[PDB]
RNA sequence: AAAUGGAUGGCGCUGGAGCGUCGGGCCCAUACCCGGCCGUCGCCGGCAGUCGGAACGGAACGGGACGGGAGCGUCGGGCCCCGCGGAGCCUACGCCGCGACGAGUAGGAGGGCCGCUGCGGUGAGCCUUGAAGCCUAGGGCGCGGGCCCGGGUGGAGCCGC
RNA sequence: UGGAAUGCGAGUGCCUAGUGGGCCACUUUUGGGAAGCAGAACUGGCGCUGCGGGAUGAACCGAACGCCGGGUUAAAGCGC
RNA sequence: AGUUCAAGAGGGCGUGAAACCGUUAAGAGGUAAACGGGUGGGGUCCGCGCAGUCCGCCCGGAGGAUUCAACCCGGCGGCGUCCGGCCGUGCCGGUGGGCGGAUCUUGGGACCGCCCCCGGCCGGCGACCGGCCGCCGCCGGGCGCACUUCCACCGUGGCGG
């Protein structure tokens, strides 16, 4: 397995990992959907600083 | 980029770089770090000495966050304050001296690595290193420690 | 074929800058928007600028 | 500048042909429309081109003036010569020549033109 | 017939493996005075862009101004076909004439603040065709982190060579071959 | 009339005959397209005596009759007329070849368009 | 003395087509010499000088005395002329010159205007006056990967950079 | 007086695939009656390599290869 | 026979490859076929094949039409201490009132560094503009009305390619 100079490497992919990947491609959608709420949120409670 | 690699310049190739007589097999070796004791056991001496055996001693619960303490050398000690602060010190006559507060730029330590300019200053910070507190004396400053 | 290929790239906001740099002086230079097909002919200046 | 464009252009145009061994230029003021620095017809800021007049007889004799690189709709000023083919050939002469106008391209112009006045005089079987 | 043809192809760089335009500019008239006059210095500027970035490291400003110092040195131009990068630890630059590929916004500020003069190479060629009146300055190319790690190998005798480690502690390559109450130290 | 070049060397050709695939006469599954054989046995490959010749670099024709036609010209492919003025000022060492996709209204005008500009055209008489 | 019928290779050869020692001729390799073409490698190789004046081996200034002259004291001589004019070039990633070399499994590298499908630009691209696909004793190109055109069939899309 | 001859441009770094079954011959050589047997040394070769000759043949003799025209040879030949 | 543009679209019917087979045409055939290199014979197709070139200058013959050469008017270009506006470094004067600063404060201020603007001085045109004055070129018009200029034909014409 090693080949001359290199790291030694330990690599924690021995435990059926592809079952749980969380991809993130829903990422740009809950940025708008936090940020609607922001929103909904700052009228709702309009004169209080909805900070 | 697919089109830019090995393989498609290796169509037609019955054994794909890997050769006939031994060929691409699944692991013929071990798997991982297998055998570094017993069949690969030159390329861990020659390559990773110290890699087996226990070294020292054990400390549970270990936090980084106490043993914090960022160093700053001298040769450094006066970018922490602006360029206007060296020059107009130096033209200055009488023996005032301007403050740089390592703490403020975010290092605890002060090295002395380097020299310091002929030019007096008062440096705060928590720790000071013995050489280091020597060469700000000796430039006419002063050390001033801070908890 | 498999969701969690690398779909996006990073670029550096300092080289994202300097495209546009690179992007907006061809587009003063007449003969660079011609090599583009933009049929730039009786157009008084290639910097148009309306009101 | 011409040379700094023409790094720009040189493999990336709307102009280049590349076909059968062979490359091409078709931007409108490319005596012998090849891709070339000496011969591209917009990177410089003199060029020369010799176009068939709008009607069927006669040279149109395309210069650039100095004066408004960046003004695309005043930047040529045209000339149509019609007159017996060795009085064409003498004026486009002149006007490269006489007016130190790009002489590198003295005889590029006059085989154009030469072309343009043997295709427009008519065909017998 | 009874040649060898191993060593027939000599492996050089014959253009920049860039396409930046500018570098092509650069190299396009640096290869006509190359070819047009007799003068060395326009050889070796031309060979130097055509080198990788790993082979043109970058040039300390402190480290001119070390070079520049040197008897017999004044009202030279100090030619750099690299980058010039400010150096902190120097608080007095002096003037100086640099001509550089690049030069970092903050190394340009404190020489023309200093009163000296910045060139590029086709600004060079225009004063100094021949390159006379030059000092040909280079960066530390083997100072880099890679050439560590190059070299006799970790775990033969008298090697000072730094191993690949993934982290640096007391439980990484520290036991067995590094000292002597665990197997041997060499 | 027939339009000729500004020159007409004789053209030397090393090899008329086409590179065969190894046993493409043996099978129809083995198009006549070549292919090296890497085998460890083969005898083509190995060069034995009597078989089929492998090309090389050898075979290559000279660069002054590269690319040239038995007339001399050198062929250009053209699908419109704009196409066709781009070989106004090589019209002695280089012909038009009209693109098979091109409709027999679009072939009448480049036809017409090349005979006045002394171009000369390979496949004039195509869908007449 | 060995088993199918068989092997100076065979036929055959005995003033030799046998054995030994020798001569002079002559025949053949991808080897050697000369020449052509392809490629690879090398030459810190040449060309930005496109000029009708232009070019390698020194030029540029001012002081005195001088001789070859045009002049009859001027070294002015980038300005010249009964012609007003003189091919091509240099996609510098281009073009040109000279010299040497070229076997290849496993394997490595480079180039590919080789090929397939989809996307961003571009071709004022192609197409029911006929796209793709398929067939072809037709014309051709390229060392090759392959490609272009002619003809037939087909009926709605397709390709170049 | 660059301190023999001859020839040649050298030095150096990183990364690195395949391989890690071999086999044959002159000479030397161990075991074996011996073997187209087993095991060594040196060099060359086959394997990776086609070409002329040995009728045929991995290794012998000659000679190593881009596509061709002329000329000449090697080893070997010239009754058919 | 009819429908359809098309039945070479006829209800597992778009196009319709190969393997395999039938038939027609041509050729061949006792060392299984098939293959590489040379030729030769026959055949299908191809060549606006079947009296063979095409350009420039000059020489003659005869024809036609006139602008040319120069000169005048008008228009447009190209080039260069003459002027003005810019683009600017540096350099001073600030109505500046501006941004920052780990400089001093006696939040507001002062100080420093830049940024832009105003005025004066100062250098250069090329991805930066005008106007005089010349010199040159081109185009349009007039005059120039024929030993000039131009356009076509003929010679089995001469030179170069």
């Amino acid at each position: 397995a090693p080949s001359r100079n290199g790291m030694i490497l330990k690599p924690h992919f021995h435990k059926d990992w592809q079952q749980r990947v969380d991809t993130w491609f829903n990422q740009p959608a809950r940025k708008i959907r936090r940020r609607k709420a922001r929103q909904a949120k700052a009228r709702r409670i309009a004169p209080r600083p909805a900070s | 980029p697919s089109r830019l690699r090995k393989t498609r310049k290796l169509r037609g190739h019955v054994s794909h770089g890997h050769g006939r007589i031994g060929k691409h097999r699944k692991h013929p070796g071990g798997r991982g770090n297998a055998g570094g004791m017993h069949h690969h056991r030159i390329n861990f001496d020659k390559y990773h000495p110290g890699y087996f055996g226990k070294v020292g001693m054990r400390h549970y619960h270990l936090k980084r966050n106490q043993s914090f303490c960022p160093t700053v050398n001298l040769d450094k000690l006066w970018t922490l304050v602006s360029e206007q602060t060296r020059v107009n010190a130096a033209k200055n006559k009488t023996g005032v001296a301007p403050i740089i507060d390592v703490v403020r730029s975010g290092y605890y330590k002060v090295l002395g690595k380097g020299k310091l300019p002929k030019q007096p200053v008062i440096v705060k910070a928590k720790f000071f290193s013995r050489r280091a507190e020597e060469k700000i004396k000796g430039v006419g400053g002063a050390c001033v420690l801070v908890a | 074929t498999k969701t969690w290929r690398r779909w996006h790239r990073r670029v550096n906001t300092t080289q994202k800058r300097y495209a546009i740099c690179s992007a907006l002086a061809a587009s003063a230079l007449p003969a660079l928007v011609m090599s583009k097909g933009h049929r730039i002919e009786e157009v008084p200046e290639l910097p148009l600028v309306v009101e | 500048s011409a040379h700094l464009q023409w790094m720009v252009v040189r493999n990336c145009s709307s102009f280049l042909i590349k076909r059968n061994k062979q490359t091409y230029s078709t931007e409108p003021n490319n005596l012998k429309a090849r891709n070339s620095f000496r011969y591209n017809g917009l990177i410089h800021r003199k060029t020369v081109g010799v176009e068939p007049a709008a009607d069927g007889k006669g040279v149109v004799v395309v210069m650039k003036r100095r004066s408004g690189q960046r003004k695309p709709a005043t930047s040529y000023v045209r000339t149509t010569i019609n007159k017996n083919a060795r009085a064409t050939l003498s004026s486009i002469r002149h006007m490269i020549r006489k007016n130190k106008y790009r002489p590198d391209l003295r005889m590029a112009a006059i085989r154009r033109a030469s072309a343009i006045l043997r295709s427009q005089k008519p065909v017998v079987v | 017939v009874d040649i060898r043809h191993n060593k027939d192809r000599k492996v050089r760089r014959k253009e920049p493996k860039s396409q930046d335009i500018y570098l092509r500019l650069l190299v396009k008239l640096y290869r006509f005075l190359a070819r047009r006059t007799n003068s060395t210095f326009n050889q070796v500027v031309l060979k130097r862009l055509f080198m990788s970035r790993t082979n043109r490291p970058p040039l300390s400003l402190s480290r001119m101004i070390r070079k520049m110092k040197l008897p017999g040195r004044e009202n030279k131009t100090a030619v750099v076909v690299g980058t010039v990068t400010d150096d902190v630890r120097i608080l007095e630059v002096p003037k100086l004439k640099v001509c550089a590929l690049r030069v970092s916004s903050r190394a340009r500020s404190r020489i023309l603040k200093a009163g000296g003069k910045i060139l590029t190479f086709d600004q060079l060629a225009l004063e100094s065709p021949k390159g006379r009146g030059t000092v040909l300055l280079s960066g530390p190319r083997k100072g880099r982190e890679v050439y560590r790690h190059f070299g006799k190998a970790p775990g033969t005798p008298h090697s000072h060579t730094k191993p690949y480690v993934r982290s640096k502690g007391r439980k990484f390559e520290r036991a067995r071959g590094r000292r002597a109450s665990r197997g041997y130290k060499n | 009339a027939a339009l000729r070049p500004l020159v007409k060397p004789k053209i030397v050709k090393k090899r008329t005959k086409k590179f065969i695939r190894h046993q493409s006469d043996r099978y129809v599954k083995i198009k006549r397209n070549w292919r090296k054989p890497r085998g460890i046995d083969n005898r083509v490959r190995r060069r034995f005596k009597g078989q089929i010749l492998m090309p090389n670099i050898g075979y290559g024709s000279n660069k002054k009759t590269k690319h040239m036609l038995p007339s001399g010209f050198r062929k250009f492919l053209v699908h419109n007329v704009k196409e066709l003025e781009v070989l106004l000022m090589c019209n002695k060492s280089y012909c038009a070849e009209i693109a098979h996709n091109v409709s027999s209204k679009n072939r009448k005008a480049i036809v017409e368009r090349a005979a006045q500009l002394a171009i000369r055209v390979t496949n004039p008489n195509a869908r007449l």
